[PDB]
RNA sequence: UAGUAUCUGUUCUUAUCAGUUUAAUAUCUGAUUCCUCGAGGA
RNA sequence: UGAAGCUUUCAUACU
């Protein structure tokens, strides 16, 4: 699976340098008798190819290392510790939201299994 | 409890036969020993030599 | 007797399969049953709160159906609760009076402060009556939709 | 166990030489085994066919899969919701794909197997993510037409 | 009448060698203070 | 899974 991953990485690297949505280096390759089944969204590898293209687009950011240098993440452990604490707080908030959604689903299941299903009215 | 004196004397028991091909496993009375060569443990022991 | 061990062979003599024994008559087999061998061989073979507190005033609901192609809208008042109204498809076999010729299905939507509104579906399967699949309940406008 | 193929879904018309005669076109079936029940004294629908080579057993498993033999879903294989009377031709991944249309599955499902053969017992257990998927399985899947076998979905544990 | 067969009952230290005999067993013939609750077992 | 032998005061059947 190394050759398919390398082809997907090459397609994500060639598609990230495009100046338009449809005017890319991979749309013209489809008409140039080159078989590429990862371009269609019906395949399961397209969801990974989209994430690879998003990572290639995020690797081209101006704070990603092209024309600037990161100082907080590279020369401050306290900022990295604060970011890790904020990520842990966001994960705890997401777990609390998932627990609240599970409690709401359990309450809706308890309310649906206790209502009267014999009082039918056709208007 | 212990087996009846008839089971222990009539059944060829009290006599134990040992086999080196079977881990020096000591077998009990004449009839039990004869089956042993066909059983699993003896086939295993014999496969050790090939 | 009724025990499976007692049986009759082709010869016609009685025989206990549990004890591997032959007996001339019934009395010999019953004397064998009280013996040590049969007892030892048998010993070897021996080893609600939410439903009652739900208020029911039964108000008049407002349902609007529309034939779509690729959906009903039920206007309900403010319930001031997090419990969404649930829809479910049932049969017409169970009723309070059981009318004849009831062989169709009915999709009914029910809530806690309001009464259930039911619509009969003569077709077999044209949509899905699942709650989490094709239903929506906007609590800002209190609008219930199901398609 | 590798050269033998376990067949499931045999009716009363199928017999011990009948399975060997039906599996003779697939490969050289050397022996046929049918475990008899203790209460009824007949076959429980599951049997085994021991062939000579593993390729013949693979061809019999790939040829006689999900077949309609004696009005029964016969299939050969390599030897809180409860689903009963399920076809042995489906696997755990097939049952997970069939259960994915109703609701979301929490993990991989498991199917009960016999302690003697080990192919299919007849019942299976599957767990859903929420109670809405269980209600949708009890409303729609409890009685749906499966592969020549009427399944029945029920609740494993319920508190009154 | 007196022969056989089938049920019931009994069936001989989980202590060691030698000899007669046996297909092999089996059978027969000889040798090898302490613990427990006044009593029992080894 | 299995090995039911030997004997008599039994008792019961067949020659
Ligand atoms: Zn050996
Ligand atoms: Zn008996």
């Amino acid at each position: 699976s190394a050759f398919d991953l390398d082809v997907v990485k090459l397609t994500a690297q060639f598609v990230a340098r495009n100046g338009r949505q449809f005017l890319t280096q991979l749309m013209q390759k489809e008409q140039r008798n080159y078989q590429f089944d990862f371009l269609r969204p019906q395949h399961s590898l397209f969801n990974y190819f989209t994430k690879l293209v998003e990572q290639y687009t995020k690797i081209l950011i101006p704070p990603k290392g092209l024309f600037s240098k990161l100082k907080k993440e590279a020369e401050n452990p306290r900022e990295v510790l604060d970011q890790v604490c904020y990520r842990v707080e966001w994960a705890k908030f997401q777990e609390r939201e998932r627990k609240k959604e599970e409690e709401e689903k359990e309450k809706e299941r308890v309310a649906y299994a206790q209502i009267d299903w014999h009082d039918f009215v056709v208007v | 409890k212990p087996i009846p004196y008839w089971l222990y004397k009539l059944h060829g028991l009290n006599i134990n036969y040992n086999c080196e091909i079977c881990g020096n496993y000591t077998y009990r009375g004449p009839k039990a020993f004869q089956r042993h060569f066909a059983e699993w443990r003896h086939a295993h022991g014999m496969r050790c030599l090939g | 007797n009724k025990d499976p061990y007692f049986m009759k062979n082709h010869l016609g003599s009685y025989e206990c399969k549990l004890c591997l024994t032959l007996h001339n008559n019934e009395g010999s087999y019953l004397a064998h049953t009280q013996g040590k061998k049969h007892q030892t061989n048998l010993a070897r073979r021996a080893a609600v709160e939410v439903k009652k507190f739900v208020k029911i005033g039964r108000p008049g609901y407002k349902v609007t159906k529309q034939r779509d192609s690729e959906l009903f809208q039920i206007d309900y008042p403010e319930i001031a609760e997090g419990i969404m109204p649930r829809h479910r498809f049932m049969s017409a076999y169970e009723q309070r009076i059981e009318p004849p010729d009831r062989r169709w299905q009915y999709l009914l939507m029910a809530a806690e402060p309001y009464e259930t509104i039911a619509f009969k579906v003569p077709s077999r399967e044209i949509d899905k009556a699942e709650g989490k699949f094709w239903t929506h309940w906007n609590r800002e406008t209190k609008q219930f939709f199901l398609q | 166990q590798d050269a033998t193929v376990y067949v499931g879904g045999l009716d009363e018309k199928v017999s011990e030489p009948l399975l060997w005669e039906l599996f003779l076109q697939a490969g050289p079936v050397v022996n046929t085994h049918m475990p008899k029940d203790r209460v009824t004294g007949q076959h429980q629908g599951y049997g085994f066919v021991e062939f000579l080579s593993e390729e013949d057993a693979d061809y019999a498993i790939k040829i006689m899969n999900m077949i309609k033999l004696y009005g029964k879903p016969i299939r050969v294989n390599k030897a809180n919701i409860f689903i009963g009377n399920l076809d042995p031709e489906i696997d755990e991944k097939l049952l997970y794909d069939t259960f994915s249309a109703f609701g979301v599955i929490l993990q991989t499902p498991k199917i009960m197997r016999d302690p003697d053969t080990g192919n299919s017992k007849g019942y299976a257990f599957i767990n859903f993510a929420s109670f809405d998927a269980s209600d949708a399985a009890i409303e729609a899947m409890n009685g749906q037409y499966l592969c020549n076998r009427p399944i029945t979905v029920s609740y494993a544990f319920k508190k009154d």
